[PDB]
């Protein structure tokens, strides 16, 4: 994989836009605002372990990674040609949209004055997690969990056991090299299990940040004036191997809590991506 | 305080101090 | 839209100033300090949903975007001339004025010692939201709400339903591309519904930040020594299409809470804008 | 006002030092540590509104701006000379002194263990406000209050009514261009009313920051190794019009609270200024 | 030790990768998720002093330093040659993996609603400590403890007494030059005792940060796009003396607390290292 | 004092190392861990005022400044020589050592679960104060106290009265130019009284920061890869007047609190200094 000069001429540079909607737990359908669709953009009620050895989170309570594989313009006539062209992601403008909606404090969440059930509807608060990646192949994931004893559903989610065909081991609570996967499905890989693998991702740039806590104030900036350069130390950005551009993200704002038993629901927001790509000559 | 953010959270913009304006400006005329 | 050289000569550069007052809910009139006017700069008492399916916020409890369209000096004799001139916004000095007024802790808000009704009058705290934009056309808005079931008044505010003529759908809690609008009216577009659209705003620069929480300390800096450059990666700033310069903003400092049922009122502060514009030759 | 070259030669550059003591409410005299002098550097007990329409803060409970007008060396023989010289403030080293005194937690304030009246004397906490300005004329102020109904004393403080001769209007809770003043007296302009006016102050550089909250930890840095450049985008600093250099500031660290009814007293700290000035030729 | 030119030619530059798993107290084995292995990645329950003079922490409740010594490619034929080559660490990409696992709030920890045993499983919070070092010899440690009277086990951990053969002295609560060691064993040197020695470590670069508190929200960023340059003011990086590269770290995220007597368990996460090395000519 | 060229040649540059132990209140001796020495590194129990007019802090409850005067190599044969040499401090690598010891939460401090006397031993928290200075003469101090009525012991500490021979005046709660001293003794000048004097210290560079609060999480970074340049705007660093280099500091981490009456003890940590000096020709 020799990377040569930038290709010049008509259409050697292109822009790709996309928004990835969050995957907090409640699927996009049913759309009915009375049959579950009113939780889209949120997780369903987080259910807790019933004992130290009985922790089975429902799939719709586990935020998962969002991902999209975008198709770029075709490039090579001759595939047996000594020198071909590849799309190179140069930079990305990305933005999490909707933080202002968090200013709705007039709903029916747990109120701030619980003695009289007054005040305001408590806004979303808590743990936040923002990660996005742009690469030329799926984001490589390293699994690591809080508890290797957690009983994740066998269906509907991709967990470490889905990959290894075996039960998690104690090493899965730290770095177990065996527990790897690729983010190749949207809404299926729980973010409390799968993390960007720093030992791989040679062709993907990822950026994440985590803020913990139970009532931590969410903080978010948004501007259309910032660009993230995806070029590495050698001036080379992610190269689209099959002309497939991979976008990955997760944007958890925290939880809203209901007036019944403090049931928490994760809140996620959509992320916008505008990727600038250029053609690169490759040998 | 104790609740930071510096990656995936749409990042910080800046401003230019007035006296540095010409320079910064002269690069985009 | 070919952008050419900067125009030189007498009056090729100009400065425009404006302050946009906040739109927190209580309109500017009546002015009477006994008939409602005493709430100008604040929202009226935030009223809460009465059930999970009955959330009808009053219009005067919903902060809305502030916007102004400023007229710039006329430019072109010949409109059928191959090369015309356009006003280009180069930079802006902007400032949110009045945070010092938040130092009044001698009023009648909920006191800090509620056992004896003593201490100080609790200052404004909570969720903060600061956004401003400068562009050559109205700020493009993407709607996204906390709850697609919220029953916003049909009159007096522009909501997603005003635009689509239909009820919100579950997709409106995430990114629904159909829910778009333009900030073309001051005090009408609620900020908990309408967000800068990152897929558009090609000719507008916007910058916002959100801090959540219920008692989060407001933080604010102000100096007349900082400038925000509005030029893009190509050295081109927003171009005033009809010589109309659009200013948009929202500056929520948090809430003050009364001594009766913890009623919260949003507090907003005015924003000052000093935009430097230059004439640009356009083909 | 044409600004020309920098004047060179003997004494063309000069340094000016000054410390402005805080103006929190209790005047410098009486000095007696039993007759009130023990509150110098603090405000007196903050008294609260007795109703929604009765808010009369005592003057000594309202921090006000500190300001000093310094005389610089005389300059011009010939005032009818085509080209004169003016003092130009190039930079300032400024510092808020005394934060370490906030480490005294052995006094008699409300204790941290209120059940047994033990622990430590609660240190100063809360809302902080730091602003300083250096200009060639008085700082231009824009009035904006929390409540236009507040009954500020008519004597002893300069309030919006002192300036307008009329009662405040609801617009005074937002930006009302009529409510302007100049900081021309020390300890008289309340900081909860008067803010740097961004629409003016062409010849002053100001910098401020606000942190709200009721128990927010005060934060402060101090070093003698930092300089603030006062030069504008054109390399010109504030010019001393009548060779009078204006220094303005306010540095509120928060409040201490007593063991009786949680009475709060604002704490302010002195600010030091070392301004470097140079002579400028002006046409 | 004269450092000369960089060696050029085939294989003069190399990359080395490694992940160091945390050492929070529970060893890697037994692996059994019922016999202790379920605590791997965590410490065992923190046990408290029984009196002011009886503080005997269990070894498995004390996070210790992680370290690894990596073997690099051999270099010198002639050891009696005037000029030899040495491996020089130029830079490191390092990352703490797994913060997303902290988003599991569905387990059996102390719940956020203790009155009804509901809400969510409190996530990991508290004191955080992140340190990593890359050097050409073991990290030099300076001992300093909270209490010189603490009765650390004599076996299983390397403490100041292990080194001095004598009991700690009061000077061990501040800087006592005698209490020095080298991080030459993984999981043996408690981080509450051993700190990077700033008076030594001439051939190691270390970087650490500490955040205290009991419920402080953990914060963590991770990206594969950042590099830490290991070169000193003279452009020289750590030199691998015996071609042994030393990696050291500790990454405490805070504690989880159980539903029984608020027992706290430290949580640590693995750290990834990708070190770029180049051959250097040394005289 | 004309500063000329840098001296070149053998030994024109030199490095000086030193660690200053904290001075929190309990002196270094007695060393006995049963006779008080167990508090070395901490202050003794903070005792509170008994009334508004009776505040007598014990000396061993008052952190004081640490300082050391280091002797540098001698320089001048001829003292009547037109041109002499002086040592110039160019930069300093400084570090506060031991924050990891704060991770000991297994002691006997007030526990986090006070209902059952469980959880963990509350770690050090609270007000933090970090200052260090490097200069060619003693650090010039400006006194400023919380309360001019405080009754500091007349012996064992240097206070404003020690210097003025008179009682403090109300002006001592703000900036009183008369209250000045020099940091010429280690462990004698209380940090709640004596602050770096910005009006002096022409030959000293100091840097401090203060964080208040009662339970504020301590935060600390440490790395051996950072340097603080001591050179001023003219490229000149502190010059060692009598070849005596002055190091000053205070590093308060907050307090630990006991299980009896919430008695607070200040915790301080040692600071390391590595100063690089060069010879300078002076006329």
């Amino acid at each position: 994989m020799e990377v040569l000069d930038l290709v010049t001429g008509p259409d050697s540079v292109t822009e790709i836009e996309a928004f990835l909607n969050p995957r907090m737990g409640q699927p996009p359908t049913p759309e009915s605002l009375t049959e579950g669709g009113q939780y889209y953009g949120w997780s369903r009620g987080i259910n807790l372990a019933t004992s130290d050895t009985e922790d089975s989170p429902g799939n719709n309570t586990l935020p998962t990674w969002s991902m999209a594989k975008l198709q770029l313009p075709m490039l090579n006539e001759d595939l047996t040609c000594d020198t071909l062209q590849m799309w190179e992601a140069v930079s990305v403008k990305t933005e999490v949209v909707g933080s202002g909606s968090l200013l709705d404090v007039h709903g029916f969440n747990k109120p701030t004055d619980t003695v009289n059930t007054k005040g305001i509807s408590t806004p979303v608060e808590g743990s936040q997690y923002h990660v996005f990646a742009v690469g030329g192949e799926p984001l490589d994931l390293q699994g690591l969990v809080t508890d290797a004893r957690t009983k994740y559903k066998e269906e509907g989610v991709v967990t470490i056991k889905t990959i290894t065909k075996k039960d998690m081991v104690n090493k899965d609570q730290v770095l177990n090299p065996i527990s790897k996967a690729k983010l190749d499905k949207d809404g299926m890989y729980p973010v409390e299990i799968w993390h960007p693998d720093p030992a791989k991702n040679e062709n993907t740039r990822y950026f994440g940040n985590y803020t913990g806590g139970t009532t931590t104030p969410p903080v978010l900036q948004f501007t259309n004036t910032l660009t993230t350069v995806l070029l590495d130390e050698n001036g080379v950005g992610p190269l689209c191997k099959g002309e497939g551009l991979y976008l990955s993200c997760v944007d958890i704002m925290g939880w809203r809590v209901t007036r019944n038993y403090d049931v928490h629901h994760w809140r996620g927001l959509p992320r916008y991506f505008k990727i600038t790509l250029r053609k690169r000559w490759v040998k | 305080g104790g609740g930071g953010g510096g990656g995936g959270a749409a990042s910080h913009q800046r401003v230019t101090p007035d006296w540095m304006l010409p320079l910064i400006l002269g690069l985009y005329g």
